């Protein structure tokens, strides 16, 4: 007889970061349980300057490494950092960075962002799954 | 043989499989499932063996990456999503269990096409193909 | 069974195997001619489904190269090119017909070596080797 | 009995690059049915400055991505595009091109040159094949 | 039948397997020793052929490491070995020799963890379990 | 019956290098029968200025290829090349360099250096093994 069985992720909260997706605009990547990072699509400006500084970033010293490797290797496959807090956006390289969102999730926007948030039951449908990052390292 | 717990399956609570299906995992690497049980695995032993971690390990886990998954069968299912074909989605996987006697088989994971789960009909010859398999096991 | 056309044959017609033996090209991985296999139904796949490509896809292709082909094997031939010993040339495929009752074998490429076809004295024991596969493919 | 069978590669003009020798000096790469890349060895000079810009080739828009992501993927593993053509030459460092060039295949020479032309029959033994791009890639 | 020198040995002169227990080094690819075997053959054919070696080729084995070992193998290795497991280090094996009749079997490696090999009652496991297995090869 | 053998590495001495250790601040790489670096763990320090020169050294072509072959794939996972010697000094950015260190072995330290020796019977235990190297490529 055929059977079925479904996968529960969050067994795997530490260890291994999970994702997963909400509405065709919003996605979210988690940390631990208190930790993780909104990518968002948005008309919006949030910025202005034109320089994003990251090694200066790593330099700080005052940071969490967990949740900023992540972006590092986003951005190897502008940004504002004043304060400790975590802030980078894209705008529309439009063609790499979509596909890079579509591989998270695994038009006519101007903007994506990325931006520290604490943890929520935020995803609606889609179950946490670590296999977009697998993918994208 | 590897049994799983209630906190790593939906809507069950304990189902596992025989020693003898699950040693497929280190011979035929077309196989979808075995990277689950390798990160269930390493999950278990990285949180057993080490204790207090420095809010969360990224380069133990970057590492462990390249030493566990198959990098090309992931990229193959990629491929058939952003192509138009039926490919997987690692989070849910169908069987054969043998209710009469209770031999199983490594389960094959489901084909995800269009945001639907296509349905046992349109891949039933897959379900023949593996109950032939299992007809031959038999002797 | 697998069937390959006069479109994709040189000098030949309809020269087309068993899927029995096509079988053994998701199983062993040392073997040349799957990774042609694999070309050919990518391709096929990617001109039937994508429609009107935009003066080639250079991205497709770049992605299905990590997917697809055996890299590694690929590094083989061109270190043993490279250091002199018959290699592999990726036109030249030989294999078994066993013309009394039509069952076949999977094709190894040919040995090239000096720019020079060599001939089968020169490999012929692997040729008895393969044939006493069939004797064990006999029972 | 034993039987020999040879491929016939130009079913992959399309979906796949394919490349032949003709002489020990000429190569041909080949895009479609129209376009391809002459790969030459020679000893005579087309152009004088040493300044090769491959950034504003992107940024110019008015080119052919195909076209130059198989000379881009050469150069990882000087110019002149004014106008929007192609040419590309390697003077003799010499250790890497010529590995290359023979990895394609598969001295007393001042000059390696790329540029661009119509697809003619031009190699005259060696057929097609596409197994040096997949080795370059 | 691959056989192993004197001078590739330490402690002993000559001691070498048939070649139907080789010829699991290339269907197999979860074995420890294999690797050895591809080194030291690409080691003779580099001494061999390529004449007078100018200060080393570094080249030549750099591209020889992508085409005939595994670095995934050696990565799990380092990655046990930084987590505290019993691990491989590529100098000791055991295997089983069958002193009656002469037919052995391809050797696995020693467990080094903590700077000290464990003995054999630390894994006599496996050391059944492969006894059972020349049991069902001797039929 | 068990048995077990033990394999001597030293047969590879051409065509591959070989690693293996003497104390827990020195270790020892091999090339050729002649030539080979020290890796050394210390608290002096036997230069000062803070400019290292690696594209200069390849330029100068008075050098061993592969002796610094290795060091530049160390690199890639200040110096003082002047009259043809070669030292690499990395003061103390600490947790990767002891963890490459470490990688070839298969704290309160200041300083590791690379530098060219001749060969000795250096290492008293660990037997030479090519391991390391394949690990580090
Ligand atoms: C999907 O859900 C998100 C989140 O609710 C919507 O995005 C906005 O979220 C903010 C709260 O952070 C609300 O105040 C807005 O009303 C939401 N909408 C807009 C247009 O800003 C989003 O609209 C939802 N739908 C889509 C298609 O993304
Ligand atoms: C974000 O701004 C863009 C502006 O570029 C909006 O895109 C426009 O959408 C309308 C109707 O959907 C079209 O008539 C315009 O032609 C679009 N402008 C373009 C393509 O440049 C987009 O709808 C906005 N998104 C939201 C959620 O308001
Ligand atoms: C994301 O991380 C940054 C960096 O810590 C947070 O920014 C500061 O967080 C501390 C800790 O709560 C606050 O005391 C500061 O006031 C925050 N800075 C500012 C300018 O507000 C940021 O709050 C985090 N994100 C969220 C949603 O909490
Ligand atoms: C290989 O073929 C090319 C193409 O014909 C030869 O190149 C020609 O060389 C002569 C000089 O001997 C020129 O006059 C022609 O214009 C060249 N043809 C071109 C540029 O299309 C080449 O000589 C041949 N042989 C070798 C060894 O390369
Ligand atoms: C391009 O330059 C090379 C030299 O780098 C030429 O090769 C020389 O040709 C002359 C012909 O008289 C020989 O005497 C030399 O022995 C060759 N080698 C060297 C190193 O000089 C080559 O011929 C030149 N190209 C052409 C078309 O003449
Ligand atoms: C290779 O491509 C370049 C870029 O288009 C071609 O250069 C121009 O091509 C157009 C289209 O035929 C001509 O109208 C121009 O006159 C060309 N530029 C110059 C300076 O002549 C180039 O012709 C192509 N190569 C070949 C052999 O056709
Ligand atoms: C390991 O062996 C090395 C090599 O003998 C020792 O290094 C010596 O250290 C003493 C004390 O500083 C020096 O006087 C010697 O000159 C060093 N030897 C050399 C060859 O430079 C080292 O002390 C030993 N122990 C450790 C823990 O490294
Ligand atoms: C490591 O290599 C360098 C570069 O050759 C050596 O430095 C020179 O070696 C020659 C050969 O004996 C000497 O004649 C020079 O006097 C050396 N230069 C200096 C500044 O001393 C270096 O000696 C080598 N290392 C060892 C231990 O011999
Ligand atoms: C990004 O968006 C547009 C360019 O498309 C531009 O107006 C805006 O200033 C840019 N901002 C940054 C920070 O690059
Ligand atoms: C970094 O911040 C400084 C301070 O305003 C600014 O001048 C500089 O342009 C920034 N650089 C980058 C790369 O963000
Ligand atoms: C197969 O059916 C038996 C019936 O009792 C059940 O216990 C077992 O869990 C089933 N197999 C799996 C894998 O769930
Ligand atoms: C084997 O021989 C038969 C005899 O008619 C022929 O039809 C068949 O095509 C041959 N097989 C191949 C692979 O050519
Ligand atoms: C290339 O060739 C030689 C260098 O060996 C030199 O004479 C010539 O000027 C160089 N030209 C360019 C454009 O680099
Ligand atoms: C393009 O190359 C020319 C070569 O003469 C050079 O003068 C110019 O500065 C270059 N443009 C760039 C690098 O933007
Ligand atoms: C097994 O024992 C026989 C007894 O003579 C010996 O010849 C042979 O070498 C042994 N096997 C190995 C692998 O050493
Ligand atoms: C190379 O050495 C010179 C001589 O002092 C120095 O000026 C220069 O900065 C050095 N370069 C590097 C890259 O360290
Ligand atoms: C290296 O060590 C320290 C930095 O931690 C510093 O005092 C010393 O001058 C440095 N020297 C060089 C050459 O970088
Ligand atoms: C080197 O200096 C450090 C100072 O932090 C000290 O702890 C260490 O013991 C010194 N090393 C030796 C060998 O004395």
């Amino acid at each position: 007889e055929l059977q079925t069985l479904e996968l529960n992720m969050e067994t795997l909260n530490m260890t291994m970061p999970l994702s997963c997706t909400k509405n065709s605009s919003h996605h979210y990547i988690r940390v631990g349980n208190e930790t993780g990072l909104e990518l968002t699509l948005t008309n919006t400006s949030i910025i202005n300057h034109k320089f994003c500084n990251l090694s200066d970033a790593h330099k700080k010293n005052l940071y969490d490494h967990a949740l900023m490797s992540i972006i590092s290797t986003f951005h190897l496959s502008s940004c504002d950092f004043n304060g400790g807090k975590i802030s980078v956006q894209y705008n529309l390289v439009a063609n790499g960075v979509l596909q890079t969102f579509m591989r998270m999730a695994w038009t006519s926007y101007q903007y994506l962002i990325i931006q520290n948030t604490t943890w929520e039951d935020h995803c609606q449908f889609s179950r946490p799954s670590p296999i977009g990052y697998l993918g994208l390292l | 043989g590897y049994c799983l717990t209630r906190w790593m399956l939906i809507e069950a609570e304990l189902k596992c499989f025989g020693n003898t299906a699950v040693a497929k995992c280190n011979e035929k690497h077309d196989e979808e499932f075995c990277d689950m049980l390798r990160l269930f695995d390493f999950n278990k032993q990285a949180i057993r063996r080490l204790k207090a971690p420095a809010q969360m390990s990224i380069q133990l886990i970057n590492k462990a990456v390249n030493a566990l998954i198959n990098d090309q069968l992931i990229m193959k299912n990629h491929l058939r999503d952003i192509m138009c074909i039926p490919y997987c989605n690692y989070s849910k996987y169908w069987y054969l269990n043998h209710t009469s006697s209770g031999r199983t088989s490594l389960p094959k994971c489901w084909l995800i096409s269009n945001g639907s789960y296509l349905n046992e009909t349109q891949f039933s010859d897959d379900i023949e193909q593996q109950a032939d398999n299992m007809i031959t096991e038999m002797l």
